């Protein structure tokens, strides 16, 4: 009985919450394929000075 | 956590419990079947050894 | 601001419910294991003190 209240109070101490974690990786994995294109959207800036010469 | 994935106390104590009715289970199957309470030294010292004596 | 990307209460609060439930039935599960209501000490201390004098 001993054992099985230690494993449980570690557990306790180091477990996460799968749960909310799966709404992180959501929201994160959106936020980076913004990123990717608002990087692409800033590379193509200075393009335009051509024209002018 | 509510949702962790390496442990879970519900089962611990569940597994707990069934060994404890598993027990009591024991103890009734033994006197049913020497049809006895104190039929060894370990059910009670003291009349096991009066009796054995007397 | 209804378009957020970096949060949302919506997430938050379906998770809140759900951990509600998971609470809930983590005491009747008990309440099935052990068969009984008042079990531990942290159930209803009055009456498991009286239960267990008695």
């Amino acid at each position: 009985k001993l054992q099985d209240s230690l494993d449980a109070g570690v557990g306790n101490l180091v477990d996460a919450d799968l749960a909310k974690e799966s709404a992180k990786l959501q929201s994160l994995q959106t936020k980076q394929q913004l990123g990717v294109q608002a990087l692409s959207i800033a590379n193509q800036s200075s393009s335009s000075i051509l024209s002018l010469f | 956590a509510l949702n962790s994935i390496n442990t879970n106390a519900g089962a611990m104590i569940a597994l707990q419990n069934l060994n404890g009715t598993n027990s009591e289970l024991t103890t009734v199957q033994q006197r049913i079947n020497t049809g006895k309470k104190i039929a060894s030294a370990k059910d009670n010292g003291a009349i096991w050894a009066t009796a054995k004596n007397q």
